[PDB]
RNA sequence: ACAAUCUUCUCACAUGAGGUGUUGAACGAAAAUUUAAAUUUAGUUUGAAAUCGAUUGGUGAAAACGGUUUUACCACUUUGU
């Protein structure tokens, strides 16, 4: 009935979204699963949130997987009450992350086909850029 | 039921394979291509769940889509590149005359009408490969060993072998994850010993 | 002169030293001779790096940037008794404080806390040339992001005199870690260096950069600045031909 | 099945080129840059620590019927020889 949201922390490296759903769906159906990831690189933040169709199922999973010695880490499973569970907390759940290679895009942005007008829009007033430093002197 | 450690263990193995594949393919486009032999014997030793799709496809191209499958392949650059890609799962070496004869005489099955049919009589071989001057098992053996003109046709006709490890000893029957001690990679002449245990 | 047919050095660095000295403004007990380092900035017209090459560039310099009192941890391929004996034989104990085999480094320091403890125990981490590739693992971002990158000391043959030569060369050389970017910062020294010494360091670094970092050297160079951890990036020199170089390259 | 392939050196002629591999979070200075967000980046703190804060450009590989959903490092050599 009530959708129970479960926080899992201290996830061993490799216990990611596919592994969590495949494992936690055993206890019962899993509605939305999102494991936090860094903006720049998309690497795991080692904690996640899961939605279970019934709060009682989330209670059972919390009582069985909390302090689980897994790959040298104790797995922290605790149910978040709905009053601090936020509606946006599942934003981007079940959707694979896109590792944008900002270094690669910036590389192409550095070395891409360019025309005379864009070169003029690049040089601008570099003399003023030098002049600003000269005023700082 | 499955426990969380297996899911993590699978992931670490998958990323282990991903790192190996990138290293082997990128900046390591070199293969040693075992020489002084035009024939190779390859057997599928291991397999992993959620196998990388590139490995999954290369295995079926080599016709090693199931564990304990054994295939005769021609020693060339193309096979060696694919064999390097799927190295951790396959054991390969140089089969001698005794192994090739024994494998064909004892564990050779032909794809007749598209089913696995035992090569018990030369009548089927003559009917299936008569147009290539292949009439007997010995014709199959000669073609395979010498890599003749119709080596491509003979290999396609031949069904992959099933060299499942044999557990005769009481210790072999009891120990866990027994696979005869089958290592992975290139063994050279040792595959004849592995063949001798199976045939 | 290699820069743009001119060398606007000397005066620029003397001014930087005068600025650094002049902007001076409990008591503490664990004091060191640490001074603000000298940072040479260099902007190129293209990304000099395809990917972060976690192996530093042994830019040989005549005024060492590493203080001679710095303790060194030597990372060698196992066995470890062999190179411990060689260090003692060559009298590097005051310099090569600890020698660690590779497997022992992989086993005894597995925690990040253990990795951090080992990292802070030493000032420089020398590593055998044939075990550098292993070190991106076993050390992780605790070393390779927190300003402790192992140095590739070449001790393959392993005799007393080569060890001494490699170590003194290791201290005598500055290091830069190539990363994908157009602008990069290289250490030239510290304020304790005189104006002439830093200028000697600058020209030697630029000679190394033009050959082994920028494929087209000075033509690839866009602008150069001198700086410390806090000061203005004082422009040492700017390209006089970049107006046409950018047009030719970006077409 | 909490086991697995993160390299214990290469090639060329003492010399040159190569090795593609980094936990997350927090604090923080001032610099070059590129086309407001993005790349390098001093210096620090930390039990493999965690309670919303996800950024969103490009490449195609299979099912499916030219759309559609599925990849949980597919990155510009860009997802199945």
């Amino acid at each position: 009935k009530k959708k129970g949201v479960l926080y899992v922390g201290r996830l061993p490296h490799g216990f990611y979204e596919k592994q969590m759903r495949m494992y936690f769906s055993q206890f019962g159906p899993v509605l939305r699963l999102r494991m936090s990831r860094n903006r720049k690189t998309g690497s795991s933040k080692h904690y996640a949130f899961i939605e279970f169709e019934s709060l009682d199922v989330a209670n059972v999973v919390a009582e069985t997987m909390h302090n689980y010695l897994l790959y040298g880490k104790l797995l922290q499973c605790k149910v978040i009450p709905e009053d601090q569970v936020h509606e946006n907390m599942f934003k981007g759940a079940d959707v694979p992350f896109k590792r944008i290679p900002h270094a690669t895009i910036a590389r192409l942005q550095h070395e891409k086909p360019l025309s005379k007008e864009k070169a003029d829009k690049l040089i601008t007033r570099h003399n003023r850029k030098l002049k600003l430093k000269k005023r700082k002197l | 039921f499955k426990r969380a450690e297996t899911f993590i263990n699978n992931y670490r193995q998958r990323e282990r394979e991903r790192i190996r594949l990138n290293r082997s393919a990128k900046n390591k486009g070199d293969i040693f291509v075992p020489d002084e032999t035009k024939l190779l014997f390859v057997i599928r030793i291991a397999g992993v769940k959620n196998m990388p799709p590139k490995i999954r496809k290369v295995l079926r191209l080599l016709r090693l889509s199931r564990i304990n499958n054994a295939v005769f392949v021609r020693n060339n650059k193309a096979v060696a590149q694919m064999l390097r890609i799927v190295e951790p799962y396959v054991m390969y070496g140089i089969p001698n005359l005794h192994s090739v004869r024994e494998l064909i005489y004892k564990r050779g099955f032909g794809k007749i009408n598209g089913q696995r049919i035992a090569l018990s009589d030369n009548a089927l071989i003559e009917e299936a490969l008569g147009k290539y001057d292949v009439i007997s098992i010995e014709d199959i053996i000669h073609e395979i060993y010498n890599v003749g003109s119709h080596f491509k046709e003979v290999t396609k006709f031949l069904w992959p072998f099933t060299l499942t490890p044999v557990k005769h000893s009481l210790m072999e029957k009891k120990v866990k994850h027994f696979n005869e001690g089958r290592k992975a990679g290139y063994c050279g002449e040792e595959i004849n010993e592995l063949i001798k245990k199976q045939v | 002169e290699l820069l743009g047919s001119d060398a606007p050095l000397e005066k620029v660095c003397s001014a930087l030293l005068e600025y650094e000295s002049k902007r001076k403004s409990n008591l503490l007990e664990d004091e060191q001779d640490d001074i603000e380092p000298v940072w040479l900035q260099l902007a190129t017209l293209k990304f000099i790096g395809n990917n972060r090459k976690l192996i530093p560039y042994k830019i040989a310099i005549k005024n060492p940037v590493i203080p001679s009192s710095s303790e060194a941890c030597l990372i060698v391929k196992d066995p470890q008794r062999v190179y411990k004996d060689l260090v003692n034989e060559a009298g590097l104990s005051k310099v090569v404080t600890r020698v660690i085999g590779l497997s022992k480094l992989k086993a005894k320091w597995n925690s990040y806390e253990q990795k951090r403890q080992l990292r802070d125990q030493f000032d420089i981490f020398l590593a055998d040339d044939r075990v550098i590739p292993m070190l991106p693992r076993i050390l992780g971002k605790t070393f390779y992001q927190k300003s402790k990158v192992p140095v590739p000391v070449k001790i393959s043959k392993g005799t007393a005199e080569q060890l001494k030569r490699e170590v003194v060369s290791a201290y005598g050389a500055t290091y830069f870690n190539s990363a994908p970017c157009s602008s990069f910062m290289i250490k030239c020294g510290h304020v304790s260096n005189t104006s002439t010494e830093l200028a000697e360091n600058v020209e030697s670094i630029l000679q190394f950069v033009s050959k082994h970092i920028v494929p087209d050297g000075a033509k690839g160079i866009a602008s150069i600045h001198l700086k410390t951890s806090q000061s203005i990036a004082i422009p040492l020199w700017n390209n006089p031909n970049l107006k046409e170089l950018i047009a030719s390259s970006r077409k």
